[PDB]
């Protein structure tokens, strides 16, 4: 009946002056009564927030006299408690049927990157009402979906311009303008227009070849126009959307031997293995990431040719995504089945618990310390890098090891009685998964893009 | 675990849409690529980690593809396949190929235009990609390339007169070279450094000189029928597997008689193969759906005792018409492999 409580937090808009210092004394008190007291008139104010405490690094998930009875600790000690906003766990909410697999999934927004890249000009600055997902199959076909999961506009087959093979990623550079690549080595850049019944169409605007080998990630920069790929050549591509600066292609890459065809600004192979993953550095676009099967992750200068930085971990890293200090920290996804962050500058921690390949990240709209993966395993999963633990002693290494804080299965097996997920991916497999406000879309094996939201 | 490490411990990727057993698993030279033959006839390329099949062909109406191997050489991109009595050479239609690449493969293919007869297949197939239908006189078991990709042999346990069959590319020539060899040839490997030859028979392995033309060395594993094996990159040691669910590591620089013998299986031991490419692992296929991945490690220095210890076995296949898995290869860097059962699956692991 008397335990000393001192409050932190990391959270940007939630803080506490002055208040932190004093004793919270049932002793017998879940998180619950904890969030209770920061939601307090006196406190915080602001009265509903469900708050989880972290103590160590640890969630704690008892009272607070059963953690320091069964730890040691009933020393009368000062547990220091971080709090953070409880994680709003994304139920599972709609399904978008495809034919094929769904390789890549975009979400338009009015606060997605694409959707603040339109405000600024060119600029339809969408509307909070009507939001349109991405989703690219391996039918060759980009898909615009509704919100409410009808589809709004589909792309050319083929013949008449489009895709002539399955499609690896695809994205939003702006409400106007979004961009493909694939199998067929082209990266293809799209208008997209929508009417006033709700009909779309995506006219190609431009076709990009620089690669030799499937094109298999792509990112986009829709203030500065530009694209940058990753190839299985082991090549890292750079590109302009705009059709007004571009070089003129290679002309041994294209089908032989109307739309406008044109060539890559800047494309080298830094990769002894395919190139997995690469993206543009949130505050500099100048400065890309690289990662690849050869186990590297490596800083790029796109101003000058090429790498200024190379680093390299254990496992071939098949993803890779930045979290906002005045510099990024990387997930790095891994055919390992982990997910490791990295800190670029001259292995923080290891995301554990995935049981296959991890091929797709995304960070949290919400706050920084947060990230949803996606994995062959058929599932994608919340992790809180706030929630990390000493490493544990098999294959552990240096302290690393963070757990998923939420799990998210595929409705396609889950609304099955079935027990255990099948082995391997087995029809479950997740491509791609995007987290927006809306959020957590996930394409993959089963031929839906899947909604998960609170 | 330990210095042991890493192996393949769980199946990551399940590829599927064979009906009937799988016969055979190739990966391309590359990496990025895998070639299974079929039952129903059908020679296939998948993407590696996502299991999409985006490469198929129906070579024989009626036959089934007992082996499919890569031209291993990274220029070219070309497939062989055996159905019956034809092995076929053939360019699928996969994103590394491109005019450039493709036009080199057709060069290669085309340049050089019985114990074979070398012909352009039906139109069917230049239609669907294949440019060569070779035909031998009795069915093909086994193909093995030469490490330059100039030569293949193919081994045709049956004929006599066939058996062993060292094939040039250039010339369009086959040949029937070292022609009687005592025995039922199971099949053939060239060697990785000089150029050496090996044929296998159900008695023994016996490594051979090309153009000297000479028997060079026996080595008797002491089991009964031979199913396969596998030559060490390093040249100086290979791996046997028999019927007898036993595995030999033969130490060629000791002695003929095996170095070490292995039982970790229930049935017959189907398929044998090293991870070239320099690490050191090697692994077994068996009757039971189960893999028996092995640690071992041709030592630093010449003449030392090579250390193999058993890092992981591998079940998830199905054991199915009595029959289990039926063949291995490996990835060329990374410590994956793929296998093909006769679930009508081919399994990725890592
Ligand atoms: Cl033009
Ligand atoms: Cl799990
Ligand atoms: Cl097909
Ligand atoms: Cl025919
Ligand atoms: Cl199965």
């Amino acid at each position: 009946a008397q335990v000393k409580v001192i409050f932190t937090t990391t959270e940007p808009d939630l803080e506490l002056p002055e208040s932190k210092r004093q004793l919270l004394v049932p002793a017998d008190i879940r998180r619950y009564g904890l969030s209770r007291i920061l939601n307090s008139e006196s406190m915080l104010d602001t009265g509903s927030i469900p708050f989880d405490f972290l103590i160590n690094g640890s969630f704690l998930r008892s009272s607070l006299e059963d953690y320091l009875t069964s730890n040691g600790l009933s020393l009368e000690t000062t547990l220091t408690l971080q709090y953070v906003r409880s994680l709003i766990p994304p139920v599972y909410e709609a399904s978008f049927e495809h034919d094929d697999w769904v390789s890549a999934v975009d979400v338009l927004s009015a606060t997605s990157p694409a959707g603040r890249w339109s405000s600024a000009a060119s600029s339809a600055a969408v509307q909070p009402g009507q939001e349109r997902v991405l989703s690219a199959s391996y039918d060759g076909l980009l898909r615009i979906w509704n919100a409410s999961g009808s589809v709004i506009a589909t792309s050319p087959s083929g013949s008449h311009g489009g895709h002539t093979a399955s499609i690896k990623a695809a994205k939003f550079l702006t409400s106007d303008r979004l961009a493909s690549a694939g199998m067929d080595r082209t990266v293809r850049v799209w208008k997209y227009t929508e009417s006033d019944h709700f009909t779309g169409e995506l006219k190609p605007t431009l076709e990009l070849y620089g690669h030799t080998g499937s094109v298999d990630w792509l990112d986009v920069d829709g203030h500065s126009k530009h694209i940058l790929t990753a190839s299985a050549d082991g090549a890292i591509g750079f590109w302009s959307a705009s059709k007004a600066s571009a070089p003129e292609p290679d002309a041994s890459l294209l089908p032989g031997a109307s739309t406008a065809q044109r060539g890559p600004l800047g494309l080298w192979s830094i990769h002894t293995a395919p190139a997995t993953a690469a993206i543009f550095d949130p505050r500099d676009r100048t400065v890309a990431y690289s990662a690849s099967q050869d186990h590297t992750v490596r800083t790029l200068d796109l101003t000058t040719g090429q790498v200024v930085s190379t680093l390299t971990l254990t496992h071939p890293l098949l993803s890779l995504s930045a979290l906002t200090t005045t510099s990024p920290l990387l997930a790095a996804g891994t055919s390992a089945r982990h997910i490791t962050m990295v800190d670029p500058r001259a292995s923080v921690m290891t995301l554990r618990g995935h049981a296959n390949k991890v091929v797709s990240l995304s960070p949290s709209p919400e706050n920084e310390y947060s990230l949803v993966s996606g994995s062959h395993d058929g599932t994608c999963r919340v992790w809180d890098l706030r929630s990390v633990r000493p490493a544990t002693k098999e294959e552990g290494s240096l302290g690393g090891v963070s757990e998923p804080v939420y799990v998210i299965e595929r409705e396609s097996w889950a609304s099955k009685g079935k027990k255990k997920r099948p082995v391997a991916g087995d029809g479950c497999k997740v491509f791609s998964v995007v987290w927006d406000k809306l959020g957590i879309f996930s394409g993959g094996e089963d031929k839906k893009v899947q909604v998960n939201r609170g | 675990p330990d210095e042991l490490k890493p192996f393949p411990t769980v199946q990551q990727t399940i590829f599927r849409g064979h009906e009937g057993r799988v016969r055979s698993v190739a990966i391309d030279p590359t990496g990025v690529a895998l070639a299974t033959g079929g039952d129903d006839g059908t020679v296939r390329v998948w993407e590696l980690l996502t299991g999409e099949q985006v490469w198929s062909v129906k070579l024989n109406g009626d036959e089934a593809v007992n082996t499919v191997r890569w031209r291993p050489t990274k220029d070219t991109f070309i497939l062989a396949a055996a159905a019956g009595e034809d092995i076929f050479l053939m360019i699928p239609t996969h994103p590394s190929v491109t005019p450039a690449l493709d036009q080199a493969s057709r060069d290669i293919l085309n340049a050089g235009f019985p114990p074979g007869k070398w012909a352009r297949p039906g139109t069917r197939l230049e239609d669907e990609g294949v440019l060569l239908r070779i035909t031998v006189r009795s069915t093909i078991k086994a193909i093995s390339w030469h490490r330059r990709g100039d030569h293949f042999a193919t081994v045709s346990p049956s004929g006599q007169r066939s058996s062993v069959a060292i094939h040039t590319l250039s010339k369009h020539l086959t040949q029937i070279p070292f022609r009687k060899l005592n025995g039922l040839a199971q099949t053939a490997s060239f060697h990785p450094l000089r150029p050496l030859f090996f044929v296998a028979t159900q008695r023994s392995i016996r490594c051979y000189d090309l153009q000297k033309l000479e028997l060079v060395k026996i080595v008797q594993p002491g089991a009964k029928w031979i199913s396969s094996f596998d030559v060490h990159p390093g040249g100086d040691n290979l791996v046997v597997g028999s019927y007898d669910k036993r595995l030999l590591w033969h130490d060629l620089d000791l002695s003929n008689r095996p170095y070490k013998t292995m039982r970790f299986h229930t049935e017959a031991i189907r398929a044998v193969r090293f991870h070239k490419g320099g690490l050191p692992l090697f692994a077994d296929a068996s009757d039971d759906g189960s893999l028996q991945i092995f640690h071992g490690k041709v030592p630093n220095d010449q003449l030392e005792n090579p250390t193999i210890v058993p890092v992981k076995m591998l079940k998830g296949h199905k054991v199915v018409n009595k029959l289990g898995v039926l063949d291995i290869d490996w990835h060329p860097r990374e410590p994956w492999c793929v296998s093909a059962g006769a679930d009508g699956t081919a399994r990725l692991w890592m």
